[PDB]
């Protein structure tokens, strides 16, 4: 998963 | 209740985002260190990221910049009504398109026709110094300069640029969307609560909205010209290493 996902997951 | 989602939008502005137009013009006014040469660039690096040449060190502070930005601006649009009821890959699909003509957008409020804040409103960096730079590093900021300086001339505050932000982020233009007729309709009432509100806040200009909406068609223009930029300094420069978040951003962008 990318870091903006993981972003928008936090 | 189109009050409900302006005030809403307005909160979750003023929650998550460290600057603001309010907070910027009174720092910008009557004391952060002035950056203007090498010499006051070398001591405000001391002071303020005391842990290369100057136009690469300039360059990381500045990748440091955006990618807490991109943080602030990704808690921004979860807080939007409804977006985070989207499909997650689409969420991301905003984000990935939306976030720098937002960045771009939201700088304005920290520039003024002599230079800009930074470092947290710390630092004030000059027009002058950025355009003594070095090639490619000169051609950065200029044109965003020139968009800010008659984007503030529309006299917006923050309640305006809150709403106009989350127009930038729910847009269902935006490539590789899947669930397009969802997003438009998103989009279609939030630019409905900014039409309304501009016409509150701005009786006084009858064309503001759809003077906004050729500023969203300029910053889509400036942030496709800024990657090009981008690309000239990854693949030319030997010492300038793109964050890995950012690269995410730009890479497939456009
Ligand atoms: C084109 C490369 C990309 C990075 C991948 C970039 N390159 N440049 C860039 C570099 C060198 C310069 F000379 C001028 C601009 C940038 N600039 C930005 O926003 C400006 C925010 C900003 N922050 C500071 C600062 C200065 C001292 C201490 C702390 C902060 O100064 C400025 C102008 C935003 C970006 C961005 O695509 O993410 C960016």
């Amino acid at each position: 998963p990318s870091l903006l996902k993981k972003l928008l997951l936090a | 209740d189109l009050k409900s989602l302006a005030k809403r939008i307005y909160e979750a502005y003023l929650k998550n985002f460290n600057m603001n137009k309010v907070k910027a013009r009174v720092i910008l006014s009557g004391p952060p260190f002035v950056i203007h040469d090498m010499e006051t660039l070398c001591m405000a690096e001391k002071t303020l990221v005391a842990k290369k040449e100057a136009e690469v060190r300039i360059f990381h502070c500045c990748q440091c910049t955006s990618v807490e930005t991109v943080t602030e601006l990704t808690e921004f649009a979860k807080a939007i009504p409804g977006f985070a009821n989207l499909d997650l890959n689409d969420q991301v699909t905003l984000l990935k398109y939306g976030v720098y003509e937002a960045i771009f957008a939201m700088l304005s409020s920290v520039m003024n026709k002599d230079g800009m804040l930074v470092a947290y409103g710390n630092g004030f960096i000059t027009r002058e110094f950025l355009k003594s730079l070095r090639k490619p590093f000169c051609d950065i900021m200029e044109p965003k300069f020139d968009f800010a300086m008659k984007f503030n001339a529309l006299e917006l505050d923050d309640s305006d640029i809150s709403l106009f932000v989350a127009a930038i982020i729910c847009c269902g233009d935006r490539p590789g969307l899947l669930n397009v007729g969802h997003i438009e309709k998103m989009q279609e009432g939030i630019v409905h609560v900014l039409r309304l509100h501009l016409q509150s806040n701005h009786p006084d200009d009858i064309f503001l909205f759809p003077k906004l909406l050729q500023k969203m068609a300029d910053l889509r223009q400036l942030v496709t010209e800024h990657a090009q930029l981008v690309q000239i300094i990854k693949k030319t420069e030997s010492d300038a290493a793109l964050h890995p978040l950012l690269q995410e951003i730009y890479r497939d962008m456009y």
